[PDB]
């Protein structure tokens, strides 16, 4: 829970310190997380930025989180079939569930 | 007593390089120079989620809404050109020979001991029973995996290459040749001399295969996927603005002539690699627990000079020639 | 305690080094001093993993 | 007593350069100019498990589970132009000489005492012997590791520049010299005289060599791969967007001239290196042990001034012309 929390206040601070973020470079894998903070639609732009953004729910950000800590965290191989493996897929899972639920919420 | 080296290494033979590819007519087929390359090109994909549902089904109001959100991917494809009908394949093969000589050992004992052992098995029978298998694989379209599947006609030519000038050159067939039968014929015998001599160190061995497949009008090729590492999920593999395929993986192919397995046969021939691993059949043959293993058959016939069956040996010559890193 | 102890000219470098798996540092640079190979080398000390413990030059005193 | 200088130091010579390469056509080795360099690039390359797995975990199952996930891995490698069955080898060589002169020495004692052994026994007989030695290394291609195994054809050009234009041409073949054995020629002779004057401070001598081996159409080049640190975990060395070969690399192998090693059982030339130690053979012959060490040779016929045998004394010089860092704390 602590690894969601210490997360999600990274992402908070970023929103309310940064008035907004334009197109960037490396935009294949990265455009999961230009959703996690949204700036508002500018005065000088179109009508079309937020309604493309408002029918997209925010959904690749729990698997790059996931897959960021399983490559982060070591494991092995061997021990998939042990009784630690079990308990930590269930803790993982857990949190990943209540991670995307907090972020359901946020764009709708 | 005698132990191994914590470090053994023995380098590769019958190393391979790149294949070209190209596009032509069966008519033109005599003017193979001058066809034209296949270019990589990239064309947008949208597709649906088809991946398998997890074990708690969820209700059908989300995946309604998955459809609102279709997921845009790109990926390359290579297609033949607007008028062409035959593909072709350009590679050459090359003969080191040295097999059994080994790069690097830290002991000398064991080094004299694997060179002679080595010279005793060439002594006793030569490597013809494996360049009669190569000269299989090479004769037929099994370097190719995807592209022979549907094919109409394949014409293979393996040349042979000496001082810059063609000496030899050779034409067979396919769809003839037997893909789980080996069959004898005088050409394959010629070639398996060859290259056991090009082994054997006799002189210089250059081989140029070049093959013809009947594919179609605007076919789509299937060459080698690279790595990601444009937001393209598939990148394929292209050099000098024309599709090839990996030399590792062409020599796996060319290589896929082990077929005495524990296994009773059920499938084609698998290539020599450490514990039978198999990537397409996710299976591991030859298993440690068994005394047919490769390091297992090797430590006995060197500590206890334990010589293994006839097919036991030739798939640790193999292996040898294929070389690798041993020991520790 | 297991500590990796190398030998290397300079402080920068990558060689392998011996597993000692002895119960404090103080132990293993012992070991190292007494049985030091080499002159002008450099006595580094790591850890099973990457992290650097300490190094020690030919004309210095030992550091962390 | 003359005890040695705790700080010693000897500057390297036959010190060469960089070895660019390129790749064309047999026919037009004759005219060899404007070819394009080989461009290093990357290919996807799917490993498996090759390693020896140790006897603890003998379940078949984890073995079937390593192949689920594969190891996937980046690697670079450089092959010839697609129309192109002739690789070239650019490289130069300088002599700069004063070998036994020493850069740094603490006592000048042994300066002067190292200085009247190395004048005495260049009066008693001149480098002739390694200036041909080296001749047959610069002639043939055994400076080349894995691109020499399985050639068609070597050719070795070696040019003499001494105002900058091409003074004096040879030309040589590696495959017909024996690689194993040292034969006499006129061309030999006259190299290792050149060497052998240049060594002795008589002028400036580069040499400008070119070599052209037959691989194959499309053949993949072994350059000297760099150090690291899906990851790459090869990297080929590149200058220029071309590829080429470390000048230490070419220098270690154009120095394999001992062939005393103490083996003496079929290994052949041996890099001269101090304590004999072989990379490739894991095995470090002329141990401290016997007396044939190098520093033990060096101190005896220093301090006790034991001129060794005349293998020995070359061995020495060979040493002392790479040059190094001697001496203790």
């Amino acid at each position: 829970a602590q690894i969601c929390d210490e997360a999600l206040q990274y992402a908070a601070r970023l929103r309310e310190l940064e008035p907004g973020w334009s197109a960037t470079p490396g935009c294949q894998l990265h455009d999961a997380e230009q959703l996690w903070l949204d700036p508002l639609r500018a005065q000088t732009d179109e009508t079309f930025l937020q309604r493309r953004l408002r029918g997209d729910w925010p959904a690749e950000v729990g698997n790059r989180f996931a897959n960021w800590l399983n490559r982060a965290v070591s494991s092995d191989s061997q021990i998939l079939g042990s009784p630690e493996a079990a308990q930590w897929s269930q803790e993982l899972s857990k949190e990943l569930t209540m991670f995307k639920e907090i972020l359901e919420d946020e764009r709708d | 007593i005698l132990s191994t080296a914590s470090v053994l290494a023995f380098e590769r033979k019958l190393d391979p390089s790149d294949a070209l590819m190209s596009a032509g007519a069966w008519a033109q087929r005599d003017a193979s120079q001058e066809w034209p390359a296949v270019t990589v090109r990239e064309k947008s994909v949208r597709g649906t989620i088809s991946n398998r549902l997890k074990t708690k089904d969820r209700d059908p109001a989300k995946l309604d809404a998955s459809i609102q959100s279709p997921n845009l991917q790109t990926v390359d494809v290579a297609n033949l050109p607007s008028d062409a009908d035959t593909l072709k394949v350009r590679f050459t093969l090359r003969v080191l020979g040295g097999a059994g000589t080994p790069s690097a050992c830290n002991d000398a004992a064991y080094r004299d001991k694997l060179l002679q052992t080595v010279a005793t098995y060439v002594n006793d029978q030569g490597f013809a029973e494996l360049a009669r298998r190569y000269a299989h694989n090479l004769a037929n379209a099994r370097f190719l995996w995807r592209n022979r599947v549907g094919a109409e006609a394949v014409e293979v030519r393996i040349n042979h290459i000496r001082q810059g000038e063609v000496a030899r050159a050779w034409r067979f067939d396919a769809l003839a040749i037997g893909l789980r039968d080996f069959k004898a014929d005088a050409e394959l015998d010629a070639l398996a001399e060859l290259i056991a001599s090009g082994l054997s160190g006799s002189g210089h061995v250059l081989l140029e295969v070049v093959a013809f497949a009947r594919i179609g009008d605007g076919q789509e090729v299937f060459p080698s996927q690279e790595l990601i590492l444009g937001q393209k999920s598939k990148t394929l593999y292209s050099v000098r603005d024309a599709a090839a395929i990996h030399s590792q993986k062409i020599g796996n192919a060319l290589r896929t002539i082990d077929t005495w397995y524990p296994d009773e046969d059920g499938l084609g021939p698998i290539a020599v690699e450490p514990y039978g691993s198999v990537t397409s059949q996710g299976k591991a043959y030859r298993q440690p627990k068994q005394k047919l293993d490769f390091y297992t058959l090797l430590d006995n016939w060197v500590l206890r000079d334990e010589a293994p069956a006839v097919e036991q040996q030739h798939y640790v010559i193999a292996n040898l020639i294929r070389g690798g890193v041993f020991g520790e | 305690s297991t500590y990796i102890i190398k030998e290397v000219q300079n402080i920068n470098s990558d060689r392998e080094g011996v597993k000692v798996e002895t119960t404090s540092l103080t132990s293993a640079k012992r070991i190292a001093s007494k049985n030091q190979f080499f002159h002008g080398t450099v006595l580094r000390i790591e850890s099973e993993s990457g992290n650097w413990l300490a190094y020690k030059e030919d004309g210095k005193r030992w550091i962390e």
